[PDB]
């Protein structure tokens, strides 16, 4: 019929059609961006609706893939035997002191790696609420994964501005963040209509493009960068 | 900051090659080039019920019943020809050196704290003591493990190849030189100077080492004995093999590893057992006891640990364990 | 009720079109009662003229499969259905969706009486095997297996052992003959056990919730999957009374007129499926009658199981 | 208790195969557990392997089936320091205990 | 803007074949085209405990249980045969050219741009510094990775195959030419002349390098080790599978390909460690480190988008460390 928008996600039925046993059908495909997913031929007389939720599955299995290939980092508080976890932090960005690391009866407290290769620091517990604090991982940052280092620098010169697909994960609909145009207008500080402008891509009217500051801000308020 | 390494990989020193076993007779050892080597054979054995029974097999007509079908399997066994009554043993040991280098490490600091540590202990005492008791280990047939228990002379011949011609030869007596007496001796000490240029770094050490026993004319040798899949019937259930290389009856690199380095006469329990095998936790597995206990804080981990990072050195005996661990080579750090 | 003298094996038989739908609520095998049925009429037949007894029915199940389908886009199944005879102008009646099931079953069979006296084991064995093979189970036909490689005469094993330990060889051997199957035992307890328990996780939680409960695959969130017991299959535990007992001519176009009518409603329990090793006797497996008639209540069930 | 119940019921649709499936050539074919695998061997062979079956009595495959059953266990020290790695034994040595009595007895 | 382009694969130079181990002597290499092939045997291994323990497993009773039930396994094994003490190694190295041009490019200008920056590279200075230091690497046998840390004498003949028959033989001795020192050798500087030719363009360079190393008598050679699908029981575990192509072990090419990359010493850090290979942010798996880090603006990215797009040319050692990289190759670019 036509092609259905769920998160970055485009169900773009085929033009042609066909007369399975004695009821017509469409190929119906699935694009993760310009990536096409799974395709299953899906009746014309299945409603929009139908479509989404049959799709839904390979939907779900999408976002859960990405969210385990992007799962941030963990660092392990662990005391001076070091085989008792006594804490453990989802880090967004490792620190940078930490080496190959094995908790010593010296120091009451070690941070290590979740990985065999445990490279860590002794830390007190000061200094690990200061490294917590810092380098926190925000609770969607695996969005972080799908998005490119382009988009995400925080140095204006080396930023490139978001694409309609790039923005629509997660400002809309069934987006990875859950949140929709008006909340992430609200989250903004401006109207539903500016954003819209935003969102909505095509020709270059109503196409501005977000700026650094706003796209940070916007990352910062959904949790999925720099919100620590 | 100094902590312990996450990897602490170390490679092996005294590297020892596969213990080829040829049969012959005695005081033709000379001319023991071209003996014939031991072959690993096949034959089959039948057997009584004869492991203690859990209060339920007790039984008269069930244990009657047990016996009435004996087990069979085809064990491969190792025997001498008739005509030999001794048995030839030749391997090859590498002495490599940069014993406190570790192949793969995490930490640069801990890497370089250690190295610091290792050309200390180098600076005081080098490898002299531990060179010493290798030099024992090769001079008496420690690596003919159950194969000199019942010898009545055992021979030891440790040649020193050079540019694939002999340089020193050292010919022992192993009945003499014993499983449990460090003592000195001045071939002994020549063995163990050269065992320290190898380990120092200071030259390649490359030793040919062939142990001649006197078990008995067609008696029975012991290889090292392989690992069964267990895919075959139950009649004919190869329950033992012995391992060769090329149809020829051969002992393991690891265990002449294992049988150099029971050296380790510094654990806190009584030693008038002998020496125990250079290992962390000092676990001899006849005895299943671990010597060197953590409990004890006289393994090698907590050691190396006090040595490097807190810097408390222990007894001397303990670091020339230690190193000795390190010669040995491990996967020291985190598992 | 009664703790019989004799097990009879009758073999593996292959019914050809068994009732499927076992239930209004239920399908699949068919019902229990009408395996009792089938016993009971097998003593109607021939159970008298051997001058035994045939009371209680194990149920092994070798194979089952049923006559149905999966359409596309669809998770559940539908019957396949016969074509039945035009009307008399020509036209197609109206379909009544009634399913099939080929099964292969064997019966443990409950035997007491004095005839087990008067009459060798194989004989009285084969005269219920060759009643049995010209009759129906669960409506439909029994193939009584010709012309294939070795067919499957009874073993009638007498309960009353002269020691323990040859009444265990002989159970333990007639368990060994019945292998490549389930018993299917009744679990009152059981589903009344975990009513109990739901009444005290969740209060004024009816029966059918409770069976509903320990049928349906639940799932927990931390995604895990709360366990059963065992199968756990919901069965028709019996008829319950839904009109008072009628006179034999009473009731307009009753089957006779010479037996009592009364209206009933289908009763729901929990059954079990078991590898037939884990019971202390099969003769915990038999399937008896319990009729109640006061109260309704007609029930067929697994007494003595536990 | 439920897997070696499907051990026995593997072993029950085993009576369905065919009667010297055993007796095929093959370099490996798990010939320790063939003596349970194919029981109707012994109607082929008169005294080839008839009489095998019966003087080994062939009860401790059930023990390499519990082999198999040590790798459904978890890789856990906290069971193994405490009791739980005890009662775990001894559940599993009375569950092929029962496995091997049943086994024992398939001669008859 | 000219910014860089977003696919940047590039095909790598130097490409090196399979690494054949055989077995030999020494003084027979003259010879050594009949040399038979050395073989991944098996051998079985038991061990006891010798790991770090969690603080759990320390305790006595648990240790002790542990050592009763040690763990059993095989190991993919080589070794020469008792009479070969020399292990042959031979490879095929075939350098391409065209280092400049991308395999794929997104952007034009990207492309000519880069094209231009190589080429004022070379008009500036060739490859001569890299074909040096690969050269280099080819006549020291830091391909034999393990084959060399305790080798006697290691011998390196290269042979230039121009028609199928040697054009030019050199005849290297891969101990005097170490693995830290980029020295000048007359033999090594036409070498290099020739890997220069190659890299350029100006004509097609294919090396037959054959390797000899004096390890020992039967000792135990190491190729490359495969990796494990862990399928199997426990006891038979086969915890390490070397790597064969046909009945004959060998090692990986990209493990040769590495070891004659190894000629990375501009890298921030300090001289202690010598030469690494030219890897984007340097990295050493055996350090577990990185050196170049892109926080010290010495990686290969923050140089080559520096030296192209905005004609910040770096110095010419780093210009060398990204022509190697070049050279090297890889899938630059943001996927």
């Amino acid at each position: 019929m036509n092609a259905i928008h769920i998160g970055p996600f485009s169900i773009t039925p085929a033009a042609r059609g066909l007369h399975y046993g004695g009821l017509p059908h469409h190929q119906w495909t699935l694009y993760y961006g310009p990536r096409e997913m799974a395709i299953k031929t899906l009746p014309d007389s299945y409603t929009s609706s139908e479509v989404r939720d049959e799709f839904s599955d390979i939907i779900a299995e999408f976002v859960i893939d990405a969210r385990h290939r992007y799962a941030p980092d963990v660092l392990e508080l662990v005391n001076s035997d070091g085989d008792a976890v006594l804490a453990r932090v989802a880090v967004s960005r490792l620190p940078e002191a930490l080496s190959g690391c094995i908790p010593d009866d010296r120091f009451p407290y070690w941070l290590l790696t979740a990985s065999r290769p445990r490279l860590g620091l002794p830390v007190t517990l000061n200094e690990y609420t200061a490294l917590a604090v810092e380098l926190s991982a925000p609770p969607l940052a695996w969005i972080t994964g799908l998005l490119p280092g382009e988009v995400l620098t925080h140095d204006a010169e080396e930023w490139r501005p978001p694409t309609s697909w790039e923005l629509r994960h997660v400002v809309g609909e069934g987006s990875f963040t859950g949140v929709s145009g008006a909340a992430a207008a609200a989250l903004l500080g401006m109207s539903a209509t500016n954003f819209r402008k935003y969102t909505a891509g095509d020709s270059a009217a109503n196409r501005q493009k977000i700026s650094f500051a706003a796209w940070h801000y916007l990352l910062d308020r959904l949790g999925v960068k720099r919100a620590s | 900051i100094l902590s312990t390494a996450s990897v602490l990989a170390f490679e092996r020193k005294l590297d020892p090659s596969d213990a080829l076993m040829s049969a012959g007779a005695w005081a033709q050892r000379d001319a023991s080039q071209e003996w014939p080597a031991v072959t690993v054979r096949e034959k089959s054995v039948r057997g009584t019920i004869s492991n203690r029974l859990k209060t339920k097999d007790r039984d008269p007509a069930k244990l009657d019943a047990s016996i009435q079908s004996p087990n069979l399997q085809t064990v491969d066994v190792a025997n001498l020809p008739s005509d030999a009554d001794t048995l030839k043993v030749r391997f090859t040991l590498r002495v490599l050196g940069g014993a406190g280098t570790p192949s793969a490490c995490n930490d640069a600091a801990y890497r370089d704290k250690l190295l610091q540590t290792v050309a200390t202990y180098v600076n005081d005492q080098g490898f002299a003591e531990l060179a010493r008791r290798y030099a024992h280990n090769l001079a008496n047939a420690r690596f003919l493990w159950r194969n000199r228990v019942g010898a009545e002379a055992v021979e030891v011949r440790i040649n020193h190849i050079r540019q694939g011609e002999v340089a020193r030869a050292w010919r022992f007596d192993a009945l003499a030189i014993g499983l449990r007496d460090f003592k000195a001796d001045a071939e002994l000490d020549a063995l163990a100077e050269l065992i320290a240029s190898g380990l120092s770094g200071s030259g390649h050490v490359l030793l040919e080492v062939v142990a001649f026993a006197r078990i008995g004319d067609g008696q029975e040798v012991f290889p090292s004995q392989e690992l069964i899949l267990d895919k075959g019937d139950k009649k004919g259930q190869k329950s033992k093999t012995l391992y060769s290389v090329r149809d020829a009856a051969a002992i393991h690199s690891q265990k002449i590893g294992n049988a150099l380095r029971t050296i380790d006469t510094w654990y806190p329990d009584e030693d008038g057992l002998g020496p125990i095998a250079v290992e962390p936790y000092g676990s001899v597995t006849s005895q299943g006891k671990a010597y060197r206990q953590p409990k004890q804080k006289l393994d090698f981990y907590t050691l190396l640990d006090n040595w490097v990072l807190r810097d408390e050195a222990p007894a001397v005996e303990q670091q020339h364990y230690v190193i000795a661990n390190l010669i040995r080579g491990g996967v020291f750090g985190e598992a | 009720v009664t703790d019989p003298e004799a097990l009879l094996l009758l073999p593996r038989l292959s019914i050809q079109n068994a009732n499927a739908i076992s239930s209004p609520l239920t399908w699949g095998f068919p019902s229990p009662g009408a395996f009792t049925g089938f016993v009971h009429a097998l003593q109607r037949r021939v159970g008298i003229s051997l001058d035994i007894e045939l009371d209680g029915v194990g149920i092994v199940c070798h194979r089952f499969e049923a006559q149905i389908s999966q359409p596309a886009g669809k998770r559940t199944k539908v019957f396949n259905l016969t074509r039945n005879p035009l009307n008399r102008d020509g036209s197609t009646a109206a379909i009544v969706e009634e399913g099939r099931a080929h099964l292969e079953v064997s019966l443990l069979l409950g035997v007491h009486g004095d005839g087990l006296d008067d009459h060798p084991a194989q004989e009285i064995a084969r005269q219920v095997q060759e009643q049995a093979g010209a009759m129906r189970l669960a409506g439909g036909s029994i193939l009584p297996w010709c012309n294939e490689r070795f067919p499957a005469p009874n073993a009638e094993l007498l309960m009353l052992g002269g020691s323990d330990e040859q009444r265990r060889k002989n159970q333990r051997r007639l368990t060994r003959r019945l292998l490549p199957g389930f018993a299917l035992v009744s679990r009152e307890a059981l589903l009344q056990q975990h009513l109990e328990t739901l009444r005290t996780t969740l209060p004024e939680a009816t029966t059918l919730d409770a069976l509903l409960d320990l049928c349906r695959i639940n799932f927990e969130p931390p995604w895990q999957v709360r366990d059963k017991p065992g199968w756990l299959v919901p069965i028709p535990a019996g008829y319950n009374a839904l009109s008072p007992l009628y006179l034999p001519g009473e009731v307009r176009n009753a089957r006779d007129r010479e037996t009592p009518l009364r209206f009933v409603e289908n009763l729901f329990g929990l059954g079990e499926w078991l590898s037939p090793h884990r019971v202390a006797a099969l003769s915990d497996l038999l399937w008896y009658h319990h009729a109640e008639p006061d109260k309704g209540l007609y029930r067929w069930s697994t007494p003595r199981f536990v | 208790a439920q897997i070696c119940d499907e051990a026995l019921q593997y072993a029950a649709r085993l009576r369905e195969l065919e009667p010297g499936w055993s007796a095929t050539p093959g370099c490996q074919l798990h010939d320790a557990e063939q003596l349970w695998l194919d029981p109707l061997r012994a109607q082929t062979d008169e005294t080839f392997l008839q009489r095998r079956l019966r003087g080994d009595w062939p009860a401790e495959v059930g023990n390499r089936f519990a082999n198999w059953l040590n790798r459904a266990v978890s890789s856990d020290s906290q069971i193994l320091g405490s009791p739980e790695a005890a009662q775990w034994s001894q559940e599993l040595s009375k569950e092929l205990t029962m496995f091997k009595e049943i086994l024992e007895d398939e001669r008859d």
